[PDB]
């Protein structure tokens, strides 16, 4: 999930470009970045 | 495409003119028609059913809209017409080999049946 995407964002110790390098991957190809948000995204 | 059709108007005409005919029987057109389908030839590639498979088990998953339920579903939901002990095996190979050549990611986004 997304709070996982700010998990990730806290145990690192900004949101814009966490969500921004998501972004580009989402349009960067197919595998293991398409299949999270494929999906999650149509059952929110 | 619809060019074959005027092909198969152009081929009765003439399967007609060959008989001195003032007009176009059906006769004349089950021949061009014969002749027409007998030319296009089947590609012929190296088991082919598979495609039976994965047309047949994309649809369901089309129809739905984790591997573990998911897989076992699959492995029963083509099963329910036919009796074998022997075919799973099959259905389980096809599924890895669609598994491994990317055509599942549990039905990937981009893919046209």
């Amino acid at each position: 999930s997304q709070v996982s995407e700010h998990s990730i964002i806290k145990d690192f110790t900004p949101e814009h470009a966490i969500h921004k390098v998501l972004q580009l991957m989402l349009r960067r190809g197919e595998i293991q970045h398409r299949m999270q948000r494929k999906v999650l995204y149509r059952l929110k | 495409t619809v060019r074959q059709l005027e092909s198969m108007i152009r081929l009765s005409e003439a399967m007609a003119r060959m008989h001195c005919c003032d007009e176009v029987q059906p006769k004349h057109v089950k021949e061009a028609f014969r002749l027409l389908n007998k030319s296009i030839i089947r590609v012929e590639t190296p088991e082919y059913c598979r495609i039976s498979n994965l047309i047949v088990l994309h649809l369901r998953k089309v129809e739905e809209e984790k591997r573990s339920e998911l897989v076992n579903w699959y492995l029963k939901e083509i099963e329910s017409e036919i009796d074998s002990e022997e075919e799973l095996i099959n259905k389980k190979r096809i599924i890895e080999k669609v598994i491994h050549r990317l055509t599942h990611y549990d039905h990937v986004l981009i893919e046209l049946t």
